[PDB]
């Protein structure tokens, strides 16, 4: 069979710049390669076929070239609409295979996250568990670190995090981290703190609260 | 293939195996390579 | 309008079977190959199966071979994919796409048209409505600054869930995070919005949660302590 490997896996570029994603087949596919654009949760749209033929209705900004085993999809002038994951595929032989996918993101100025901490609701406590939430709001770049401290003790294996898709207007990202504990465990300790580190921050931001208060 | 046969110098028959009767199109599963050459009266066949 | 609508996604236990269907319109259905591709979230897009225009020739990826059968009813203008012996791994969004002719070979165009997708989830968990807890505004800062509030939608299965604020009245500054599959196997997520501190008390904030599979609807008012 053939494996297609795209590179880079992810990239960030500013608007108007030229972006070049490459795809490398394990063996000669010939001209049998096409490219697809996919937006979050939406179905893929075909950009290019036969390595360089633009599909009808696709914007001219996109172009595709290739020779041998290596093929490249270039986007001459990046636009905000362009945010998406791009995939190469080879129809040359069965089975059909797609590359890993390259996520493109719009590069903007660095922005620090606003940080908020939420204690568990009384209603929730009635269940067994206590959920502590820490919101990181509108930051760029995406990389953000969150550490959880219960009475200054580091926590591990009890946290889960989620990140939103890049914002339409802002081009920023947001993140939620949830620390889950038993009701019994929660009652045990006084201080719950959320520590955040980001490129945007000169010093660490920690938001905390006291259990009874 | 043929209406009728005239005189026959030679005839050969082989194994009972079955062949793919249906029309299917996708990844080519198998490859059969043959070389046909007749040198000195001999019809040589090679395969893999 | 060339269109492809997929139906039949749902929650399915392991060993079960489903059949998704894709109704096509806008082109001569009988003349084209149709394929089914799936995108399983952590993983990527994968090509599942293909059928020739005549409907006889059918190809499948190895993982699915005994389990899945693709078929079509041209008069019906429908394509189907019947699945069997579902595994947790088959969970994905299935898209029906119109493929190019293989004959084109070195010049293959790839899949021109795609459907929205049908989500099939294979898990032992049963359907369950979500619990909605308020995330009350807590800030150690002066008022007039911005405050963040939201709702915690927890322990529901399967996806998806719908979250709106003030019945669609409040869009800006709203972030509804993608759900995470928790250790329980249940899904949890939170929706947040940033508002002025002044707005607290003056403005009503209602989080609207709609979980169609459980057929439950919830309206939680978020208020400050």
């Amino acid at each position: 069979d053939i494996q297609m490997t795209q590179s880079p896996s992810t990239l960030s570029a500013s608007v108007g710049d030229r972006v070049t994603i490459t795809c490398r087949a394990s063996q000669s596919i010939s001209s049998w390669l096409a490219w697809y654009q996919q937006k979050p949760r939406k179905a893929p749209k075909l950009l290019i076929y036969k390595a360089s033929t633009l599909e009808s209705g696709v914007p001219s900004r996109f172009s595709g070239s290739g020779s041998g085993t290596e093929f490249t999809l270039t986007i001459s002038s990046l636009q905000p609409d362009d945010f998406a994951t791009y995939y190469c595929q080879q129809y040359n032989s069965y089975s059909l295979t797609f590359g890993g996918g390259t996520k493109v993101e719009i590069k903007r100025t660095v922005a620090a996250p606003s940080v908020f901490i939420f204690p568990p609701s009384d209603e929730q406590l009635k269940s067994g568990t206590a959920s502590v939430v820490c919101l990181l709001n509108n930051f760029y770049p995406r990389e953000a670190k969150v550490q959880w401290k219960v009475d200054n003790a580091l926590q591990s294996g009890n946290s889960q995090e989620s990140v939103t898709e890049q914002d339409s207007k802002d081009s920023t990202y947001s993140l939620s981290s949830t620390l889950t504990l038993s009701k019994a465990d929660y009652e045990k300790h006084k201080v719950y703190a959320c520590e955040v580190t980001h490129q945007g921050l000169s010093s660490p931001v920690t938001k905390s609260f006291n259990r009874g208060e | 293939v043929y209406s009728s046969a005239n005189n026959c110098t030679f005839e050969y028959v082989s194994q009972p195996f079955l062949m793919d009767l249906e029309g299917k199109q996708g990844n080519f599963k198998n490859l059969r390579e043959f070389v046909f050459k007749n040198i000195d009266g001999y019809f040589k066949i090679y395969s893999k | 309008e060339v269109q492809l609508v997929e139906s039949g996604g749902g929650l399915v236990q392991p060993g079960g079977s489903l059949r998704l269907s894709c109704a096509a319109s806008g082109f001569t259905f009988s003349s084209y190959w149709m394929n089914w591709v799936r995108q399983a979230p952590g993983k990527g897009l994968e090509w599942v199966a293909n059928i020739n225009q005549d409907g006889g020739e059918k190809y499948y990826v190895d993982s699915v071979r005994g389990r899945f059968t693709i078929s079509r009813d041209n008069a019906k203008n429908s394509l189907y994919l019947q699945m069997n012996s579902l595994r947790a791994e088959d969970t994905a969004v299935y898209y029906c796409a119109r493929d190019p002719y293989d004959l084109y070979g070195d010049y293959g165009g790839t899949f021109d048209y795609w459907g929205q997708g049908t989500l099939v989830t294979v898990s032992s968990a049963s359907t369950k409505g979500p619990s909605v807890f308020p995330l009350a505004p807590s800030s150690k800062s002066t008022s007039g600054g911005t405050a963040a509030l939201g709702c915690l939608v927890k322990d529901y299965f399967p996806e998806p869930v719908t979250v709106s604020w003030n019945s669609g009245a409040l869009t800006s500054g709203v972030h509804t995070f993608p759900a995470v599959l928790q250790s329980s196997g249940l899904y949890s997520l939170s929706s947040v919005v940033t508002v002025p501190s002044s707005s607290l008390g003056t403005q009503t904030y209602i989080c609207n949660v709609n979980h169609k599979p459980s057929n439950t609807k919830v309206d939680k008012r978020v208020e400050p302590k």
